[PDB]
DNA sequence: TCGGATGTATATATCTGACACGTGCCTGGAGACTAGGGAGTAATCCCCTTGGCGGTTAAAACGCGGGGGACAGCGCGTACGTGCGTTTAAGCGGTGCTAGAGCTGTCTACGACCAATTGAGCGGCCTCGGCACCGGGATTCTCGA
DNA sequence: CGAGAATCCCGGTGCCGAGGCCGCTCAATTGGTCGTAGACAGCTCTAGCACCGCTTAAACGCACGTACGCGCTGTCCCCCGCGTTTTAACCGCCAAGGGGATTACTCCCTAGTCTCCAGGCACGTGTCAGATATATACATCCGA
């Protein structure tokens, strides 16, 4: 019973990628960073989201599991430690 | 009547968030990121609750990865400040773009 | 958007002429349709492009893809290969109808 | 190479362009020749320039050159004869003719693109002045092409 | 001696159907029997893996096309996915 | 050729829709398949299901008018083959809002 | 009115201009459908360009005419 | 018995579905495989080379050339984005490089 | 019968030799296998993490913690270099980044 | 009815007790101790399965496990664990 | 007042030269030199096949050629047109290998 | 025993491979350094490849040692056999 | 703005060796059959995913000011490119030796498979101590002067 | 060289998650048999190594001059820091029900076996595609 879920790449705000730039050990940012790295967020985040829903959609489950996001990631050579496998 | 020089409390933040390793984005706006873009390959998706906490800290530890790979396209073109050509170098290196 | 207004919702279907009337076609009148913009010449095994719909010859778009830059050559979009179009086969019986052969 | 040529003479026969003309030079149908009109709203009034058209026997899939036989005074054109186009060097497509070309070509005359000059220093004083290269369009044109 | 299985004979038959009038040296037969046994194993890869994420014993054809998926990028997975379940639904009319 | 008249008998499949039994107005394609219909025959029939009515491709995974594109090329087929459509749309339209401001 | 726009390539559009609309108002109307910015449009009608500051009712352009663009790539 | 046929006749393919389904038993995939499987993968992997021997031989043919040559496989495959998403860790022997030279390189006008 | 001890205590070893058996059946990475290779796999996984809780043991007494953390099973990691060719491509969850500042961002004297 | 999961947490709690005997492992970071070990096997007895195929072999035996670990792990890990991986099969020779 | 080519054209008709080609660029005799220094230090009295070095010209030209097209956009980036060992250094250490 | 065979990769065969990379000028340090990563991609690739034979009880290095050695890490070649 | 010099594509003839086709033989795939268990299906439990309120307050958003850093221009100088002439050694091709790869054959020790047994390890339950949080005061850079 | 946020250090409260305990089933161990994988030994012969001589392609060294790297300067845009106001994340709570696990039963599908024969492999052979040499004509660079 969705309708569409609208916008939500705002959300990613831009204090939040300045949180993330100062573990990356920068000091200052061009204000035109803020709009490439929620494009780059979409990159990262629909090749992990293909992965892992066809690993639901033939185990024929309609929830995607916590496994099925650490094989869509090992299956791209980013493994997660700490969630299962 | 009391300001910092830009530069000092950048360097504060750089050794807050390096010591730290608590998420940086949120949590409730990026249950909505992911529930976006899955909605493009089933309809009526649920997600277990460690599944979204499995996509974030994967999105955090790659976009921290990211920047410091920009930084060093940024000091090597000898700059301070990052611009958007230092992502496209360092995704360009690594093959991904 | 794919939103329907008032009229959308409460239109009726146009019937056929089923009636023999002969189609008086013109070669002055059906140029930028049936004709391919790459040869200038009418289209055989016509492939038409996924984002853009734009018909071309089979052996032209091939050639304009390795021998070029990968765009549509009517649109400045982007195509990536030869699999990124699809063949119309109910487009090319329009040309062996109207014009045999 | 060779069987599209002979429609885009059947394209300049039957509904030539406005402010130009066409046509080979000869028994080579790879050497062409042409000539342009020139617009009233620019200062190249009493027009008429000349062209050459070479192809690279690879078209419509490389683009063909075409250069100047007549000397124009303009930021983007050289002294030797080569435009400096997007189009001819850059963005090009097989779905472009000639006849197209030419209407980009006569676009020129009226209003250049003064960011990206052949001979950089004609370009300075058109970005400051308007008055002298009104004039020296008007003298440099009723001599070596009038 | 010691008869040596490679993928050459059959290169040559889609060679025939697609290109009618060209050849392959004998290095670039080498590349192209390299294509096919480097993309077995890509494929029956993650199928295996498949199967033992699922906890069953037998690759189907079922996870043959989710490996494909898996694997191949964009409009290569979509024309492999059509042509791999033509075959099958062909294979089985006619037995 | 010059002239090659023709009759509408042998146009009409190539001008029909399935969904409606009629002429095409606002003409759109699936990507995928390339099956034409109306504008108010596809987006009122992919509500309901996810494949082409013709030959039963899927069109997109879960909404399907991602994957469908007006083609402006088969419209103005239609318009030109047929006597007197862009008028008789336009006359039946014009109707519409003469009761309807 | 409807009034189709050719390039030189082959991109057609219906536009629905008024022939009171000013010519840049014909330029901002192909900014919100195909995004082509008016810094970059030429227009042509038959060997004459288009001014800014005039209409399209100078030039007694009717119902169902043709248009011409020219990007002015502003860099090269 | 009733004229031994073959699998990949059935499947109206070329490569050999009876050699695909021995390469699955050995080689240690599971422990079964099923009927429909090596019908899937021959099918699979004549539809990626025939698409590269396609895109190979409209090559051969740009170089006036009626044999592919390893040359021609890459420009064939780095010409393609997907074919590159495959294929990009992959070093083809004596296939070379795609000419590019980058604008800041060329000389000034 | 006489007693059942293990393997794993005949062995010398904590990690299960006969776990690291039957996963090595089950898991089709070879028809057969032999006796003395869980025996080798169940020693050389104790000394991988018995190398990682000496340097994350030893990283939690510098906090003064007297449990393991993620923190330190990243500052164990990621300060050895052979350690970091192991785990270089893995993202251990909640264990952060090394603090690293360039010099070139450091204020001048 | 919960099929009775299996880890290698006892496993990993005496290994501690013989490194450090006063510390301990939260349950966060047991959870990332078994997936190295999990990550381990997929390595080592994934390159111990290709040198069976490429030798034409059907067995794995300690032979292979050992230059398996000589091809994953680098420099002196790799020296310490060959040399610990003997230790142990030698307490077979003598042991059974 | 003999001929004389600029500095920059000779380097560029070189580039149009080595991208057309696919030919191995390094001498084949000195490098199986190498091949054979480097592994005296894993066995000694080893041989090699003749593909087994050829293997090693093909993976390692090819290796250095990618390098190279790393290492101008590195050096491009820093509005240079030599690429310098700053370079090297930048583009192999945003690949994971330093 | 081999000694000094670095060096027999000379500056002009440096200035090929830079050739089809596209670069135009080269700095002068910089067959120092292209050495230097010779020596370890070769120390990479021969090291695994050599275990490959010694684990085969073999005294050649066979061309299938080489691809098996560069396939494991991550750089597949075809053309050799696989 | 141009003609000489150099490099390029283009055409033609000759020649060789590698591709493509053919043949004979054998071993791997197909046909036919049987048996057993993997998976498909149905029913059922209950976990955990979604959804919705409401109060709080951390965190985003906005706006303003000013200083630091990007960026363009400029001049100097040295290091790299081009090129000629001389030196080196790669490449070829030829001959000769033998190590070692690759195969065959015989035979035994090793591992699968089985049945019975029993204790290690899982899940659930309980509790106390490590660690988070609060709060007060030492104290350490930071910056104006 | 003092003022002022900010960072550390310390002593205290409080809770919840680690660590231990226990009941118990299922998975590992013991003991035994059996067929085959692999170790071993002998032998064939391919191909890898070593040497030689000659031709000449390519590396090396040197000189000269241009143009590019790099340091310096100045101007200005545009980020940073901060304070104020506004948004909505976060937390806790409650409630409903989809769907993930789990079981039990049954039957179709795959392995296994035996036999039969044809597809594919090795080996051989002849012709043509491609490589090389020559001789053009034309394109392109650059000092005057
Ligand atoms: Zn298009
Ligand atoms: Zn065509
Ligand atoms: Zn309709
Ligand atoms: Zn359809």
């Amino acid at each position: 019973h969705r309708k569409v879920l609208r916008d939500n790449i705002q959300g990613i705000t831009k204090p939040a990628i300045r949180r993330l730039a100062r573990r990356g050990g920068v000091k200052r940012i061009s204000g035109l960073i803020y709009e490439e790295t929620r494009g780059v967020l979409k990159v990262f985040l629909e090749n992990v989201i293909r992965d892992a829903v066809t690993y639901t959609e033939h185990a024929k489950r309609k929830t995607v599991t916590a496994m099925d996001v650490v094989y869509a990631l090992k299956r791209q050579g980013r493994t997660l430690y700490g969630f299962g496998g | 009547p009391h300001r910092y020089r830009p530069g000092t409390v950048a360097l504060r933040e750089i050794r807050r968030y390096q010591k730290s390793t608590e998420l940086l984005i949120r949590k409730l706006p990026f249950q909505r990121l992911v529930r976006e873009i899955a909605q493009d390959f089933k309809t009526d998706l649920r997600f277990q609750s460690s599944a979204v906490m499995a996509l974030q800290e994967a999105c955090e530890a790659y976009l921290v990865g990211l920047f410091e790979d920009t930084n060093l396209c940024a000091i090597h073109a000898k700059r301070v400040t990052i611009m958007p050509k230092d992502i496209q170098l360092a995704r360009r290196i690594r093959g991904e773009r | 958007t794919w939103e329907l207004s008032l009229y959308e919702l409460q239109r009726t279907p146009q019937e056929a002429i089923t009636d023999g009337l002969e189609i008086v076609v013109s070669p002055r009148s059906l140029h930028s349709e049936l004709m391919c913009p790459i040869c200038l010449d009418m289209l055989k095994n016509t492939m038409t492009t996924k984002e853009c719909l734009h018909r071309f010859c089979a052996d032209c778009l091939i050639t304009a893809l390795r021998s070029g830059n990968k765009e549509c050559p009517t649109c400045r979009k982007k195509l990536v290969s030869k699999r990124s179009l699809r063949p119309d086969p109910n487009f090319d019986a329009l040309i062996s109808k109207i014009y045999p052969s | 190479a060779l069987k599209r040529i002979h429609k885009e003479l059947n394209d300049l026969a039957r509904d030539p362009p406005a402010q130009s003309s066409a046509g080979p030079v000869g028994d080579d149908m790879f050497h062409w020749q042409a000539t342009i009109m020139g617009p009233n709203d620019s200062p190249y009034q009493g027009g008429v320039f000349f062209l050459t058209i070479h192809f690279p026997t690879d078209y419509p899939f490389k683009p063909p050159k075409v250069a100047f036989t007549t000397r124009i005074y303009h930021p983007n054109i050289n002294s030797n004869g080569s435009i400096c186009l997007d189009i001819l060097r850059s963005q090009w497509s097989p779905a472009l003719t000639i006849s197209k070309v030419l209407l980009s070509i006569s676009s020129l005359l009226s209003d250049p693109n003064p960011d990206d000059p052949l001979v950089p220093e004609i370009a300075r004083i058109y970005k400051t002045d308007r008055e002298k290269y009104n004039r020296i369009a008007r003298e440099w044109t009723q001599k070596y092409a009038m | 001696r010691s008869r040596k299985e490679s993928y050459s004979v059959y290169v040559y038959k889609v060679l025939k159907q697609v290109h009618p009038d060209t050849g392959i040296s004998s290095k670039a037969m080498g590349i192209m029997n390299s294509f096919v046994n480097d993309i077995f194993e890509r494929i029956a890869g993650e199928a295996s893996r498949l199967a033992h994420y699922n906890k069953r014993s037998t690759i189907t054809s079922r996870e043959i096309q989710t490996a494909v998926r898996l694997l191949l990028p964009g409009e290569l997975a979509k024309h492999a996915v059509s042509e791999g379940t033509k075959a099958v639904t062909k294979y089985t009319s006619a037995k | 050729h010059r002239t090659t008249r023709i009759k509408i008998t042998e146009l009409n499949p190539h001008l029909m829709c399935v969904l409606c039994g009629g002429y095409f107005i606002d003409a759109t394609t699936i990507i995928e398949c390339l099956h034409s219909f109306c504008k108010t025959c596809i987006v009122r029939y992919l509500e309901t299901s996810k494949y082409c009515p013709i030959c039963d491709v899927q069109v997109h995974k879960t909404r399907p008018l991602l994957n469908i594109r007006s083609d402006k090329t088969l419209q103005d087929i239609v318009y030109k083959l047929v006597p007197g459509l862009f008028k008789n749309e336009m006359k039946r339209r014009r109707d519409f809002y003469a009761a309807h401001p | 009115m409807q009034i189709f726009v050719k390039t030189l390539t082959g991109k057609t559009i219906t536009l629905e201009v008024e022939p009171s609309d000013t010519i840049e108002n014909v330029k901002a109307k192909i900014q919100d459908k195909e995004g082509i910015p008016p810094d970059q449009q030429r227009l042509i009608f038959a060997g004459k360009q288009l001014e800014d500051g005039r209409t399209l009712s100078d030039y007694n352009i009717q119902k169902e005419s043709t248009l011409h663009l020219v990007l002015r790539l502003r860099g090269g | 018995r009733a004229k031994a046929k073959t699998r990949s006749s059935r499947a109206g393919l070329q490569f050999p579905v009876g050699r695909v389904h021995r390469l699955l038993r050995k080689g240690n995939y599971s422990e079964r495989v099923g009927a429909g499987a090596p019908v899937y993968l021959a099918a699979v992997l004549e539809y990626l080379t025939a698409e590269i021997l396609e895109l190979a031989g409209n090559a051969a043919r740009d170089n006036k050339k009626t044999r592919i040559i390893p040359r021609h496989l890459q420009l064939a495959i780095r010409n393609d984005e997907e074919l590159n998403k495959l294929l990009g860790r992959v070093t083809i022997a004596q296939g070379g490089v795609l000419p590019n030279i980058q604008a800041v390189l060329l000389p000034k006008k």
